[PDB]
RNA sequence: GCUGAAAGCAUCUAAGCACGAAACUUGCCCCGAGAUGAGUUCUCCCUGACCCUUUAAGGGUCCUGAAGGAACGUUGAAGAC
RNA sequence: GAUGUCGGCUCAUCACAUCCUGGGGCUGAAGUAGGUCCCAAGGGUAUGGCUGUUCGCCAUUUAAAGUGGUACGCGAGCUGG
RNA sequence: GUGAAGAGGGAAACAACCCAGACCGCCAGCUAAGGUCCCAAAGUCAUGGUUAAGUGGGAAACGAUGUGGGAAGGCCCAGAC
């Protein structure tokens, strides 16, 4: 099945009777109008391409309002792509809504994780620290040795070191729709999610289940 | 006078067509490999690419002798420690048929860049169409 | 050798078809194809099948012994049946046929229901007895090996799926 | 079955056998004396 | 293990057929066309005068200056820059 | 006309003669649990007391507390017993 | 004997091994060791065979109806295996 893109409202809690308290992700379900319908002939692979919300006349660009207008839908924010499992289809102006996630149980969602900028080993790679005292000199967070000697003679790749840490797309699986409410265009996902409230979101269902 | 030197310019390069099916995978890449480097020419000159291009179609179908289709295993790394990767001969026609003849002929041709160079005049397919027929290219028995 | 050198003699009632290597044979229990390697001429030559090398191939005699072994089990397999016994042992085991399916219980927690091929078929006379039928002699030991394999006879006891060829050499347990 | 670099009949009911490149010893009446080359 | 000769038999194997593990290839996640083999799809913009001379993917003048981009500024749950 | 040597810490990486997990044959394998060999390196694979210790003993854990290589890996990374 | 005090060619690369001792020049030719399918100059040479293990292109005692060849020899139409 495809997915549809939200926005990350923020977290509350759903009680229920029986006295629990579930944490949920808010997600804003805009309807996604379909902008692109590519198929196996001209693309070489079926997709439907989405556009979701609302971009200002004067901020899109006349390539993108020629798209838009092709396909006769409003320039939303961004545009996003599904791909489609052989017999689901879609037509160009078609309005998809939330109720897409009435009858799934669990979802992945993916966004964009929270940037942490420049991380140290300590918080990036859960490198354990040394001794804050007991002779250290100036070496309490660093990341101690990064080798081995005149053999490799080298580091090796992929070697878990000081950097960028967030602001990349990261998928969580498997989160349990606790509810789906079309009339106000929101699905509410058992956990947290990704990235900041305030963000883009894209729901799928979920491939494992 | 000075001996004869090709000029890459004036240089002639015909198309050729080459058919995979049967024929040993080894005793095909040489012949072109000698054709993509222009040994077959009287004009050879090591310097300057005088070779021709061929296309050869049914990659997926070149022959090995022995038991090297299940044993002939490709062998490359990848950059990160332990990233060494394998693939036998069958798993490669499986999934990149045109690579078992463009490794076996980069491997016969020059290293460096007028090798680099030759290889591009070697178009591989795996079935028995191309859509080269705009460059004219003859048929040619390996 | 010995076996290749003796001719398959086809009864009455057996339409056979050489398509060079390719051959199938035509019986009442029904069509039976092989395909044999390029190192055996095949004939036609009276009512019979004859087998011998093709020049050019050091096997030879070898596959030609095999390829007569093969059509006189085609051959038989057509005409007459081919069929294996297995006979259940255990307190509480038991096979049924539903049709293309036996369903096996063997002491496990699952059920087992093993699903049979085109043309073989399975009857119980008794809740601890299959008995198959088919025209084949490879794909019927291939089934009767598989519904072994469930329950494969245990040596003490002689507990499982056995064959009812089969002779179970018992063992006594280490003693005290 | 043992595996060891020298496999013998260790009964006449053995019976050598090569099967991938591989001496091995069957026996129909003793399944200690089932080898491997190796 | 099945069928099965070589080797009348036997034989899991030579031909042929099937089972078979956290290893392998996939499936899950992320990067990813500098993949120079630089790919695809959709959309947008530009539809004028001429001089010159070794006349060749040539150089220069006038007019034109688009789509869009960048800069600048207000800034950010983005960020060392 | 200098290649800093024990152990610890930090970070590790490979090999497989595999400690656990997985698959299996023989068993003097009833079962439970073992023994032995074959395949398998994907992942995982203690905290403490005593000692500078490596090790080892002891206490208590764990599915298991593997064996080795990497200048007996790692002092232009720390410690300096 | 070579290197040391010896270049050149070959042995992938490799003072000491194999070939061979550089007065200079030449866009001439014959050979040495070693080689002649492509990288890479020259046989995808000819005749007869061997190998099926990529042996060739690393490794012993020992093991084995692998396969080729040879010398004989026992049993065998009073019927053998
Ligand atoms: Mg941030
Ligand atoms: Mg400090
Ligand atoms: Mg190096
Ligand atoms: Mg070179
Ligand atoms: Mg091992
Ligand atoms: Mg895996
Ligand atoms: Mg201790
Ligand atoms: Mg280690
Ligand atoms: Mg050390
Ligand atoms: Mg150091
Ligand atoms: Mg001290
Ligand atoms: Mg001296
Ligand atoms: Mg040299
Ligand atoms: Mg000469
Ligand atoms: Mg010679
Ligand atoms: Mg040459
Ligand atoms: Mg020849
Ligand atoms: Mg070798
Ligand atoms: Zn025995």
């Amino acid at each position: 099945m495809i997915g549809l893109v939200g926005k990350k409202v923020g977290m509350t809690r759903i009680f229920t009777e029986d006295g629990v308290s579930i944490p949920v992700t808010v997600i804003e379900v805009e309807a996604n109008r379909v902008t692109q319908v590519k198929d196996l002939a001209n693309d070489g692979y079926r997709a439907i391409q989405v556009t979701t919300g609302a971009k200002k006349a004067n901020r899109v660009t006349k390539p993108e309002a020629g798209h838009f207008a092709k396909a006769g839908v409003e320039a939303g924010r961004g545009l996003w792509e599904f791909r489609l499992a052989e017999g689901e289809e879609f037509t160009v102006g078609q309005s998809i809504s939330v109720e897409l996630f009435a009858d799934v149980k669990k979802v992945d969602v993916t966004g964009t994780s929270k940037g942490k900028g420049f991380a140290g080993t300590v918080k990036r790679w859960n490198f354990r620290t040394q001794d804050a005292t007991h002779g250290n000199s100036l070496s309490h967070r660093v990341p101690g040795s990064i080798g081995q000697n005149q053999t490799p003679g080298k580091v090796f790749k992929g070697k878990k070191m000081a950097g960028q840490m967030g602001n990349e797309r990261v998928t969580v699986q498997s989160l349990d729709v606790v509810r789906v409410d079309a009339e106000r265009n929101l699905l509410l996902v058992k956990g947290a999610v990704p990235g900041a409230t305030g963000s883009d979101l894209i729901v799928k269902p979920a491939v494992k289940a | 006078m000075k001996t004869f030197t090709a000029k890459p310019e004036t240089v002639k390069r015909d198309w050729y067509v080459v058919d995979a099916t049967g024929k040993t995978l080894g005793r095909l890449a040489t012949e072109l490999a000698r054709r993509l480097r222009g040994k077959h020419k009287a004009e050879y000159t090591p310097h300057v690419d005088t070779g021709d291009y061929i296309i050869v179609l049914n990659a997926d179908k070149v022959a090995v002798t022995g038991n090297k289709r299940t044993d002939k295993v490709y062998y490359h790394h990848t950059g990160h420690i332990g990233g060494i990767k394998q693939a036998t001969f069958e798993e490669m026609i499986a999934r990149r048929p045109e690579r078992v003849i463009e490794i076996a002929v980069k491997g016969m041709l020059p290293k460096g860049p007028l090798g680099r160079a030759m290889f591009r005049k070697l178009k591989v397919y795996a079935g028995n169409e191309h859509n080269h027929a705009a460059q004219q290219p003859q048929v040619l028995d390996i | 050798s010995r076996v290749a050198k003796a001719p398959v003699v086809v009864p009455a009632g057996v339409d056979v078809k050489i398509n060079g290597q390719v051959i199938t044979i035509k019986g009442k229990n029904g069509e039976l194809t092989r395909t044999l390697n390029d190192a055996v001429e095949v004939k036609h030559a009276d009512n019979t099948l004859t087998f011998g090398p093709r020049d050019g191939y050091a096997d030879g005699w070898a596959q030609a012994g095999t390829a007569r072994a093969l059509l006189n089990s085609m051959v038989i397999g057509v005409t007459e049946g081919f069929t294996k016994k297995l006979q259940l042992v255990g307190v509480g085991y038991r096979a049924a046929v539903k049709g293309n399916v036996i369903n096996l219980s063997l002491g496990f927690s699952h059920p087992v229901d093993h699903q049979l091929p085109a043309g073989i078929t399975a009857e119980c006379p008794t809740q601890t007895e299959i008995v198959l039928k088919g025209a084949d002699k490879q794909v019927i030991g291939q089934v009767a090996a598989d519904l072994r394999a469930y329950r494969r006879p245990e040596p003490y006891k002689g507990k499982g799926v056995r064959y009812a060829d089969e002779v179970v050499r018992t063992k006594e347990a280490k003693k005290k | 079955m043992k595996v060891r670099a020298s496999v013998k009949k260790l009964c006449r009911n053995c019976k050598i056998v090569k099967r991938d490149g591989v001496i091995r010893v069957i026996c129909s009446a003793e399944p200690k004396h089932k080898q491997r080359q190796g």
